[PDB]
């Protein structure tokens, strides 16, 4: 049982698609570090924001 | 009516290699079946493509 726990916990800690981290909930509903955004318009100012909290 | 040169034949030409370097670079991107064939094409698709394709490894 711990094993699989802990296991849980490294695929959590081993988390990366562009090089970074998502598991650990950087961009969660109280996320300081830093955000997301998915810029899916023609002008700057068109940002959509996205978040993904912790699963550790 | 002057005749040193052919303007219209100058302008046509200027287009004419303006127009065939691109059919070129269309040529060899949709021979090699790939987008992103050498730097300058899509430098930040060319650098992730390349790390995750490590990652994949």
């Amino acid at each position: 049982v711990s094993q699989l726990i802990d296991e849980v916990d490294r695929i959590a800690s081993q988390a990366e698609f562009n090089k970074m981290n998502l598991l650990q909930g950087d961009f969660a509903r109280g996320s300081r570090a830093t955000s997301m955004w998915f810029h899916i318009g023609p002008n700057m100012h068109q940002r959509e924001r996205v978040f993904i909290a912790t699963m550790t | 009516m002057i005749i040193n040169h052919n303007l219209a034949a100058i302008n046509s030409h200027r287009v004419l290699k303006f127009q065939n370097e691109e059919v070129s670079k269309n040529m060899e991107k949709l021979s090699s079946g790939m987008r992103i064939n050498r730097a300058g094409d899509d430098a930040s698709g060319l650098a992730v493509s390349e790390k995750m394709r490590t990652q994949v490894n």
